[PDB]
């Protein structure tokens, strides 16, 4: 459930 | 962390996230000593019976974070690793002894409001501190339940325990490198690191000088919060002869 | 030399919600 990072 | 709370912001500033860059996911805690090293258990990169052996660029270390899950725009800080440093006489085989490990990272990390190295202790600050009684804190986004994640930074103050007590809770056989922690039955208050949370550090805030030092790193458990059975954790100070040698070389 | 105070606590004289129970343990 982790957001995207860069 | 079981039976904990949501932590403050800026109240840990020098927690790390170990996170797996594929598949994506919360690896373990660990902790900023400097602006280009980070200390961690060796288990969370290296432990055979689970096929567990991580290299630099399987993972990246985010500092400054609060949320668990969410990219922390203008506040975190995402960092790749040069190269890991595994304690070379760490017994994964028995019982986890010496279970510690440093990474340097490709680049200094700038310090913020919401990111600082913790301190190492001496000799005479291990002395004063470690003592059974005294509340050391445990800070981590593993589970809240041994069997149920955290949308925030969790903490818990636990007393360190008697090492008779310790012996006598496990089968396990304890070394003078490890010391464990964890409330009793009796004392009613409850709390321990889980799954997600090792490799993250144990601190207590100097009652001299004010300052907080990490006095050990999240080791390892039998369940989480279990009643009669104590978290374990390597002993930092006696540990400090490598981790000095360590950066000393490199 | 700096390691140990937080910006955001030690650095400003503010104390966490917590921090005073560690300093009654240590008797
Ligand atoms: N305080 C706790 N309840 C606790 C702390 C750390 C762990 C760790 C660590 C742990 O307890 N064991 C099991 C283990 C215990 C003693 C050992 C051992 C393995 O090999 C030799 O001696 C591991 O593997 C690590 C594993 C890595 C993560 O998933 C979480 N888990 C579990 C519970
Ligand atoms: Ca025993
Ligand atoms: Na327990």
């Amino acid at each position: 459930d982790f957001e995207e990072i860069p | 962390i079981v039976e904990g709370s949501d932590a403050e912001i800026g109240m840990s500033p020098w927690q790390v996230m170990l996170f797996r860059k594929s598949p994506q996911e919360l690896l373990c805690g660990a902790s900023l000593i400097s602006d280009r090293w980070v200390l961690t258990a060796a288990h969370c990169l290296l432990y055979p019976p689970w096929d567990k052996n991580f290299t630099e660029n399987d993972l990246l270390v985010r500092i400054g974070k609060h949320s668990r899950t969410a990219y922390e725009r203008n506040i975190e800080k995402i960092s790749m690793l040069e190269k890991i440093y595994i304690h070379p006489r760490y017994n994964w085989r028995e019982n986890l002894d010496r279970d510690i490990a440093l990474m340097k990272l490709k680049k200094p990390v700038a310090f913020s409001d919401y990111i600082h190295p913790v301190c190492l202790p001496d000799r005479e600050t291990a002395a004063s501190l470690l003592q059974a009684g005294y509340k050391g804190r445990v800070t981590g986004w593993g589970n809240l339940k041994e069997t149920g994640q955290p949308s925030v930074l969790q903490v818990v103050n636990l007393p360190i325990v008697e090492r008779p007590v310790c012996k006598d809770s496990t089968r396990i056989r304890i070394t003078d490198n490890m010391f464990c922690a964890g409330y009793k039955p009796d004392e009613g208050k409850r709390g321990d690191a889980c799954e997600g949370d090792s490799g993250g550090p144990f601190v207590m805030k100097s009652p001299f000088n004010n300052r907080w030092y990490q006095m050990g790193i999240v080791s390892w458990g039998e369940g989480c919060d279990r009643d009669g059975k104590y978290g374990f954790y390597t002993h930092v100070f006696r540990l400090k002869k490598w981790i000095q040698k360590v950066i000393d070389q490199f | 030399a700096d390691c140990g105070l937080r910006p955001l606590f030690e650095k400003k004289s503010l104390e966490d919600k917590t921090e005073r129970e560690l300093l009654e343990s240590y008797i």
